């Protein structure tokens, strides 16, 4: 448990749990609010 | 008027792109059943196509002679009209998340220089660490400034160089 | 230890091997690492050399008058100069076949031709000529002036006319007579051709030599310069339907300042280029004037520089001491000079393009293309060559003794700043350029032209409104009414200016769209890229942090050993090739943007270029894809054409580049063992042990692989480029 | 001693390749390495494959000087044995090179004097002013 | 006696070193008299992997 | 996805469904084992990842449990005969027995 | 030849010797601290040029520098 929660701070780790909350929440915001290329005002 | 442009509503060739575009969904989107699931996923297509096409033409972008949207960059144009939102409003977004990004870095990389083998905080992070920096840096334009006539990010010429 | 050839090397003499003959082919021209080759001794050298390479200047134009006048049809061209197109000259190939000669002959009047594309018609009728003799008589000049220098560089070798060395230190007298005479003078002489003779010609006179002796350039001839009044020379410009080949509506003004385009040859007024090279005559002379001479007072240079002294300190010494450091250097004259032809060679092809000069020019769509790459490609070069002199400065001449406090001791100090900003607008502008175009990209496969990102350049189109375009209505200077710039010069140049600009068809303040912006920013991206490449090899010369005694190996060396985790391609000589690499990459996109664009515009289609202008796969499908028609069909098994030449030279082009990257990819070691394998089999083949080579067999040094391999790369890349501006825009005409 | 060449040496058993031993060697130079090789072994060639060789001293000889020292190299490598250099001109003339202090130069022998060296810091050295005769390559010192 | 302290630490000053205005401790200054008396010991690696090396006295300075 | 307007890429192929045309030969594939609707194919899927799990189970086995020694892996005449004669022959007979008892419907 | 240096920037670790593939350059008296050699450049018609002997020098910054001349038989590593 100790030395896998120190395997978890490499690549494996942000990096990967990195820019995959990085890719769902750009998704996310494209998927809910569909199509912006300007701001609102 | 600004560049000789016009507004998007009155391009002729704006609105002929649109019923160009509907024209070539339906033309493959009368293949399929009402009931199936290409034919809903062609008409929610259809819908935010159409979605598109009318929530742009609100507080005006300009369209050119080829009624594509043109986006205006100069403060200045964008101010005296209503335009602050194409690419103004955006760069302070970009420079807010940016500034984030690399203040959280370097405070980071600045923490971990007093231990003992930092290259090792390099290939195997301190999580916790990265996660308290990561939840303190949305004022960093006040800590930046006031840490500039602070005179804690000048290094005093103790580098090295070859000259 | 064992001579041979050259005789410039006694080291390289007896190097047993062909390497020696490479490296006297190349360093033949260096004249500062030879054996014993102190200044005094060299300063004539090189004035021998700069003779020898204008008498080859001259007799190349020499040769290039002499197949216009007899192989080209000139009197064809200058009647009826819209039905006829040029020639170049004639082929004694026995290699074609009959339908060879059928197809190379598109004048009728001799054999198989070729198309001229050099421009020369044009610029040799405006300044007047109709008449092929005209053409033979300055042949023959231009070769009698290359056998002069041909032998005036000979001249002072021996002695009795060998200079002195303190003849070239004054440059306070040298600057003068070049500013003065070099400059002003001559243009003077030009503006005397152009009033006598270039506009005589205009008005269909045939006025040569055997007539100016009495005819009067103007009516009341030479007295308002006696009685003042000089505003009598232009009173009667050419009328606005003015032929040029006869005197359909002429007149008899010298000096005019109208400052437009003469309208049947689509080109500036042949009377205002008259008074503009007067004044810029009489400027120059005016500059001519300022330094110190041995009676002449002025104001020497010793006392300039070091007066330029900010006294915050800002600069330090400021400018004290630069006097004897650029004056005993000519690497950093060399810089400054060809830094300042390939600027002002961009500035003449940025002005051609724009503001024709010469009668008849403007009309024809191919020689403009051809000449304006042609000296973008000669700017990008001299610029190229420019920078590796400025790290030879650093390299070879240089004292930082005498450069305790100057400004270049400064630039030094900071190198890594430089360095580093240019390194971020370049990823700034890579990344933001590569990001919009690969957005445009995606954007367009999804099937919706309206999601793409489109910045309205309201900039240039803001500049442009201020010089008087009104498309854009800014409502700004010389486009509005209440302001003392538009109103100043109404009867100046302004009406000509104003007439030219807001036309939609001619190439002056082209209607910019959203697609000119991404393209000016790779552009930019490129000049920045060069740059950086070239600043860093120059700064980093004398000394780097991983090489810090890099003044002692010189200039071009291979590397440093694979030491130090790996040390290739250090040297500033490496440098320079991958910014000439960088060179060729940035003067391609520009000429594929000016030719794209003026090809959208000759099709009447504009708009294809604003919308497709946009991405990438356009830059692909619409002109490169689409645009090459005739080259692919230039020969093929229904039969061949004129344009089948052009083909097989743009297929050539791409032979050069690939051996290009033969020389680039694969490196010398490799090559070594297998030339020692090729020398075992020679020597033992049975009876074809005969007389032997007489140098050994070895491999290319890795600055000469990696020159031969740039070399290659840079004239392939012409070729092609070339072949194709040339086939697929002279085959079709549109 | 430094001992010298000696023709009628016998060599190794051994076949043949096809390395050195050109038209170099016969009008240029040719080097020659001996050593002492006890227990008849068996041994690889640099510019061949293996083979066996008697014990006593014996006699090589190649086409270039590293094809040697690397022979000399190993020989340290394994067992202590140790060989030793030659060089052959056109005139036939012999120069022995190595080792001439007999120990090997990687150690120092009781007392020489060297040459193509300077008492200066790394770097520190002359700018291009005052080197314009450049002498090739400087000693900075002759 | 003659060189800094031994385990304080010391920037250089060799114009040509890898190692240049930064600090580094110092392992044992050469008491037995030599040119380059004082050996620094450095953490981080050069383009050669070496960690230490010996300098001269009048190139090296205080601390920061 | 529909994201982005990828959904584009959706070909309309027929059979009442949209989606990426394959070049991977799967389809030829299958039709010659007699699959007649979808519900095999997950039974098959099903069945490959236990054999995948069991494959990482037997290679951690052989690893941290089960290390041989140099004289089992130079056993190049079982290694051989069981490769060349097992493994081949034994799986070409029961495919061939397969391929014998399933030509019916195709 | 391959004109090659030895500065007073050294420690006599005999290693670039011990390396050097041509045998060119001898160590003989130094006032050292354990060993005490220094390195020195007695001949060079037989130096190629290889650069390995300055991979193994430690010294900061290095020894010796090769300084790149002219070429030959013994130069170009010709067997022909
Ligand atoms: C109002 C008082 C005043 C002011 C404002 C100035 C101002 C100036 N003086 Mg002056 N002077 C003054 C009074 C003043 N002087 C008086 C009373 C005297 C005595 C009569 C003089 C005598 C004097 C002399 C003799 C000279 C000057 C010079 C200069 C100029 C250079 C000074 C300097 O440090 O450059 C600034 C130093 C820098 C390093 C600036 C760096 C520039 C950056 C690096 C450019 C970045 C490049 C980048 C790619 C471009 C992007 C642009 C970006 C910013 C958008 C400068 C503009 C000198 C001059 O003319 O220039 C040589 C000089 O010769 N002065
Ligand atoms: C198409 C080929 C190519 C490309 C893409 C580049 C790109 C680049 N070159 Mg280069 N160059 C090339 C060919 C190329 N070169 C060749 C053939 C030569 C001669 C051999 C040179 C010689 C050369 C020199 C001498 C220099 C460069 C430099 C640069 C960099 C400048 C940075 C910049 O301007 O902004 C950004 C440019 C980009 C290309 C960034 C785009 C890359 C995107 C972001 C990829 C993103 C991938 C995605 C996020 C995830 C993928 C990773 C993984 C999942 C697979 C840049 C990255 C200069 C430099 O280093 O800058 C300081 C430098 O001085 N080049
Ligand atoms: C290099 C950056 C840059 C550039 C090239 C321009 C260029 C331009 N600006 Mg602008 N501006 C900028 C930065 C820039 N601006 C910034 C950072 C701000 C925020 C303070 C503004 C705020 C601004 C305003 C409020 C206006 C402009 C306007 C203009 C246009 C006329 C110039 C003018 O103001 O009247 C003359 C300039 C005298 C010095 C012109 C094309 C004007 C415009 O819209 O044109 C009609 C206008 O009113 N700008
Ligand atoms: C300025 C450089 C230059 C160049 C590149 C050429 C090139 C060429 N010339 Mg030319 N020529 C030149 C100057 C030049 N000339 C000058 C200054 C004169 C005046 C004396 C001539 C007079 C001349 C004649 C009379 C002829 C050529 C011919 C030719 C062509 C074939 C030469 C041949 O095979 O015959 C022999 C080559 C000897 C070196 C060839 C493409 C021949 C041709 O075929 O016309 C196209 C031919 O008839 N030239
Ligand atoms: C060895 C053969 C040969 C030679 C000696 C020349 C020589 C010459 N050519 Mg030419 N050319 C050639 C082959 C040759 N060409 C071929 C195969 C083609 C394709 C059909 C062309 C197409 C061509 C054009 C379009 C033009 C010339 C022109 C010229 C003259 C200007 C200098 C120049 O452009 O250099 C040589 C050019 C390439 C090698 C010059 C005397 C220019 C001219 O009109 O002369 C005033 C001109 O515009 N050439
Ligand atoms: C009015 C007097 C005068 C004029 C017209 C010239 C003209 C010229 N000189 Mg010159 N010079 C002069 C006085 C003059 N010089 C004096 C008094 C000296 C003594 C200091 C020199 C010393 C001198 C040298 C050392 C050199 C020249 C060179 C040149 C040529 C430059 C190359 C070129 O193509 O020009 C310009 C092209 C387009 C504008 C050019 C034709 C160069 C040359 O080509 O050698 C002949 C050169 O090396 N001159
Ligand atoms: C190097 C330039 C140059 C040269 C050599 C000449 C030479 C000559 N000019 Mg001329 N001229 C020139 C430039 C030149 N001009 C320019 C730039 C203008 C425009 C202002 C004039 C306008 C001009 C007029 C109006 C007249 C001359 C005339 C003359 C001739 C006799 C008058 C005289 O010069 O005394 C003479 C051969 C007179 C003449 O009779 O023409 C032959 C005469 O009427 N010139
Ligand atoms: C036609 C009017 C004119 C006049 C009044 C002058 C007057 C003068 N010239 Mg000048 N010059 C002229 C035309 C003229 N020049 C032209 C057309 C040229 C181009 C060939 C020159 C090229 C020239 C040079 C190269 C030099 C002068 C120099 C001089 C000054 C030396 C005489 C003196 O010491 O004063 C009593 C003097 C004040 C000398 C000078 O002062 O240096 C700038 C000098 O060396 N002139
Ligand atoms: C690959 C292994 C394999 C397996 C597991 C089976 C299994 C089976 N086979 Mg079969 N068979 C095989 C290979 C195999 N066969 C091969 C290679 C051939 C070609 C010679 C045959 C030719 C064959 C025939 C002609 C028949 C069977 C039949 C049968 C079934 C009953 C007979 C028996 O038990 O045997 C049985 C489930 C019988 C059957 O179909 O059941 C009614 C039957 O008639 N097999
Ligand atoms: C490497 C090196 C070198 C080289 C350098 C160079 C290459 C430089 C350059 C440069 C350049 C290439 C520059 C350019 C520029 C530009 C400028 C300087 C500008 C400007 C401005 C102005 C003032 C203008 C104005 C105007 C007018 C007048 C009117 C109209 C508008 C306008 C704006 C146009 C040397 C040898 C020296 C040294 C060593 C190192
Ligand atoms: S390798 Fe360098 S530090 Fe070591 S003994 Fe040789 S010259 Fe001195
Ligand atoms: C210079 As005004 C015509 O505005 O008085
Ligand atoms: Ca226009």
């Amino acid at each position: 448990m100790k030395d896998f929660t120190t395997y978890l701070s490499t690549a494996p780790v942000v990096g990967l749990g990195w820019a995959i909350f990085t890719s769902g929440l750009l998704i996310e915001i494209n998927r809910f609010f569909p199509d912006p290329l300007v701001f609102s005002f | 008027d600004i560049a000789g442009l016009t507004p998007c509503s009155e391009s002729k060739a704006y609105n002929k792109l649109e019923r160009k575009e509907l024209k070539v969904l339906d033309k493959r989107l009368k293949q399929y059943e009402p009931g199936s699931a290409p034919y809903l996923a062609l008409q929610a297509t259809k819908e935010r196509t159409e979605n598109r096409f009318k929530t742009y033409a609100k507080q005006g972008l300009l369209c050119g002679n080829d009624g594509l949207p043109h986006l205006i960059s100069d403060p200045g144009l964008a101010l005296r009209f209503n335009h602050a939102g194409e690419v103004f409003i955006p760069t302070f977004g970009f420079l807010y998340v940016a500034g984030y990004i690399g203040h959280v870095g370097r405070q980071y990389i600045i923490l971990s220089k007093e231990d003992a083998k930092p290259t090792d905080k390099e290939i195997i992070l301190d999580v916790p660490l990265a996660l308290k920096l990561a939840f303190q840096g949305w004022a960093w334009p006040l800590a930046s400034i006031q840490e500039l006539r602070n005179g804690s990010l000048l290094e005093k010429d103790e580098n090295i160089t070859v000259s | 230890a064992t001579k041979l050839f050259p005789k410039f090397s006694q080291g390289l003499a007896q190097d047993p091997s062909t390497r020696r003959i490479w490296y006297g082919l190349a360093t033949a021209h260096d004249f500062e690492s030879h054996d014993g080759m102190t200044e005094e001794n060299l300063y004539q050298k090189i004035f021998a050399s700069h003779f020898g390479q204008l008498a080859i200047i001259f007799l190349w134009t020499s040769g290039n008058l002499f197949h216009v006048a007899w192989q080209g049809n000139f009197e064809q061209w200058v009647t009826d100069p819209i039905h006829v197109r040029p020639i170049a000259h004639a082929i004694w190939d026995p290699h074609f076949g009959q339908p060879a000669v059928e197809a190379f002959t598109r004048g009728g009047a001799s054999g198989p031709v070729n198309i001229a594309t050099s421009g020369v018609y044009q610029w040799w009728y405006t300044i007047g000529l109709r008449s092929n003799q005209e053409l033979y008589v300055s042949s023959v000049f231009l070769a009698l002036v290359s056998a002069v220098f041909l032998f005036a560089g000979w001249l002072h070798l021996q002695p009795n006319f060998q200079p002195s060395l303190s003849w070239f230190k004054d440059a306070e007298s040298r600057l003068n007579h070049h500013l003065a005479g070099l400059f002003g003078v001559s243009s003077l002489a030009w503006t005397g051709h152009l009033v006598h003779v270039a506009i005589p010609e205009s008005r269909g006179q045939h006025v040569g030599w055997d007539n100016f002796l009495s005819v009067l350039p103007h009516p009341q001839g030479l007295t308002p310069f006696w009685s003042g009044n000089w505003a009598a020379y232009a009173q009667n410009p050419d009328t606005a339907s003015h032929a040029f080949g006869t005197a359909d509506g002429s007149g008899t003004a010298i000096l005019t300042f109208l400052g437009g385009f003469h309208p049947q040859t689509q080109s500036l007024w042949l009377s205002d280029m008259a008074h503009h090279h007067l004044a810029i005559a009489v400027l120059f002379i005016v500059a001519g004037h300022m330094y110190r001479t041995n009676f002449g007072i002025g104001h020497r240079l010793e006392a300039i520089l070091e007066a330029h002294t900010p006294p915050a300190g800002g600069l330090g010494a400021g400018h004290k001491g630069l006097f004897h450091t650029v004056n005993n250097s000519l690497h950093f004259q060399l810089g400054l000079a060809l830094a300042s032809v390939g600027t002002i060679t961009s500035l003449v092809a940025q002005h051609m393009y724009s503001l024709p000069p010469y009668a008849y020019l403007a009309v024809d769509f191919t020689t403009q293309a051809s000449l304006y790459t042609h000296h973008q490609y000669i700017a990008g070069f001299i610029m190229c060559g420019a920078f590796a002199h400025g790290a030879i400065f650093f390299i070879r001449d240089y004292d930082p003794e005498q450069n305790k406090g100057n400004v270049l001791a400064r630039v030094l100090d900071h190198k890594e700043a430089i360095i580093s900003h240019l390194s971020w607008v370049s990823l700034f502008l890579g990344f933001h350029t590569l990001g919009l175009y690969v957005h445009n990209d995606v954007v367009q496969a999804f099937g919706t032209p309206e999601k793409q990102i489109l910045i309205e350049p309201v900039f240039a189109q803001w500049i442009q409104a201020a010089q008087g375009k009104s498309l854009y209505g800014f409502d700004l200077l010389l486009a509005s009414s209440s302001s003392p710039a538009y109103s100043a010069g109404q009867s100046l140049w302004l009406p000509g200016w104003l007439e030219a600009i807001n036309n939609n068809q001619n190439s002056l303040f082209l209607t910019i769209g959203p697609g000119d912006f991404l393209v000016h920013h790779a552009i930019a991206l490129g000049l920045h890229t060069t740059t950086l490449i070239l600043v860093k090899g120059a700064l980093d010369a004398r000394g780097s942090k991983l090489m810090p005694d890099k003044k002692d190996f010189g200039y071009s060396f291979p590397c440093d050993g694979p030491g130090r985790g790996g040390t290739c391609d250090i040297s500033a000589y490496d440098a320079f090739y991958l910014a000439v690499f960088w060179m060729l990459n940035t003067i391609g996109w520009v000429t594929f943007y000016w030719h794209w664009k003026h090809l959208t515009l000759w099709q009447g289609n504009v708009s294809q270029f604003d919308e497709s202008s946009t991405y990438l796969m356009g830059w692909l499908r619409d002109y490169l894809w689409l645009n090459s028609s005739q080259l692919i069909n230039g020969y093929n098994p229904f039969g061949m054409n004129s344009l089948s030449v052009w083909a097989w030279t743009f297929l050539f082009g791409h032979l050069v580049y690939a051996t290009g990257f033969m020389f680039l990819i694969s490196w010398r070691g490799y090559w070594q063992e297998l030339i020692e394998t090729l020398v075992w089999a020679h020597e033992k083949t049975p009876l074809a042990n005969l007389v032997y080579w007489k140098d050994k067999p070895v491999a290319l040094s890795i600055v000469q692989a990696r020159l031969v391999g740039l070399a290659h790369f840079s004239v392939g890349y012409i070729f092609t480029y070339a072949a194709f501006l040339i086939a697929s825009t002279a085959g079709r005409f549109g | 001693k430094q001992p010298e060449l000696d023709p009628d040496t016998p060599s190794p058993i051994f076949g043949g390749s096809t390395g050195g031993l050109l038209r170099k060697a016969q009008v240029e130079e040719f080097y020659v390495i001996t050593w002492e090789s006890p227990k008849e072994q068996i041994f690889e060639m640099p510019t061949g494959g293996a083979a066996i060789m008697r014990k006593g001293p014996n006699l090589l000889k190649f086409a270039r000087k590293e094809q040697c020292m690397a022979l000399t190299t190993q020989l340290r490598s394994k067992f202590r044995q140790t060989p030793c250099f030659y060089r052959v001109y056109a005139d036939g003339k012999v120069q022995y090179l190595h080792p001439k202090d007999g120990v090997y130069p990687e150690k120092v022998n009781a007392g020489r004097v060297g040459v193509n060296q300077n008492m200066r810091s790394i770097g520190k050295n002359v700018d291009p002013i005052k080197v314009v005769k450049f002498t090739g390559s400087e000693p900075f010192e002759i | 006696e003659i060189g800094p302290k031994r385990g304080s630490l010391v920037k250089v000053l060799r114009p040509e070193s890898y190692w240049y205005n930064q600090v580094g401790k110092v392992v044992s200054v050469d008491q037995s008299g030599i040119r380059y008396p004082v050996v620094v010991r450095f953490e981080n690696q050069n383009y050669a992997g070496v960690s230490t090396n010996n300098y001269a006295l009048d190139e090296i300075e205080e601390v920061k | 996805w529909p994201i982005v307007g990828q959904e584009i890429l959706n070909g309309d192929v027929g059979g009442g469904f949209q989606g990426i045309q394959i070049t991977s030969g799967f389809f030829q594939l299958w039709r010659a084992s007699g699959i007649t609707s979808e519900l095999q194919l997950y039974s098959t899927a099903i069945g490959g990842l236990v054999l995948a799990a069991a494959c990482f189970f037997a290679g951690w086995f052989h690893y941290h449990k089960a290390a041989p020694k140099l004289e089992w892996f130079q056993n190049v005449e079982s290694m051989l005969n069981h490769h060349l004669a097992g493994l081949l022959g034994l799986g070409s007979l029961a495919w061939a027995g397969h391929q014998i008892h399933v030509s019916l419907p195709v | 030849a391959h004109v090659v240096k030895i500065y007073d920037t050294c420690i006599g670790c005999t290693q670039c010797v011990r390396a050097c593939p041509l045998d060119v350059l001898e160590m003989v008296p130094w006032d050292g601290c354990k060993a005490a050699q220094m390195a020195s450049s007695p001949r060079t018609e037989d130096c190629v040029g290889c650069k390995r002997c300055e991979t193994a020098c430690p010294t900061d910054f290095l020894s010796v520098r090769v300084y790149l001349g002219n070429e030959s038989t013994r130069s170009l590593g010709l067997a022909y």
